[PDB]
């Protein structure tokens, strides 16, 4: 009598191995700073 | 001068002044006219008679 764990066990799984996607933080941008905006005025 | 002397009507004193100032002027992108820091306005191109 021996344990069943010692016996080699084969597996049949065609693993999907997918790949999710998330967590893309969106920085806020501005083309012109305030300095040139003030300088924009005569 | 303003003498303020004893006259019936008024004095007639007068003076003149030559004023020479330096200031800063700004123009837009088309550069066809511009303005000065003193506030005076003008409708001529700052670029002219220079190529």
């Amino acid at each position: 009598t021996i344990n069943t764990t010692d016996i080699s066990t084969l597996n049949t799984f065609i693993a999907l191995n997918l790949s999710f996607i998330q967590n893309i933080d969106f920085k806020a941008i501005e083309l012109y700073s305030s300095a040139e905006k003030r300088l924009a005025s005569s | 001068a303003e003498p303020g002397r004893v006259e019936a009507t008024y004095r007639v004193r007068t003076t003149v002044n030559c004023e020479i100032v330096d200031m800063i002027a700004r123009s837009a992108e088309p550069y066809n006219y511009f303005v000065t820091s003193l506030g005076d306005t003008v409708e001529v191109s700052p670029f002219c008679y220079n190529e």
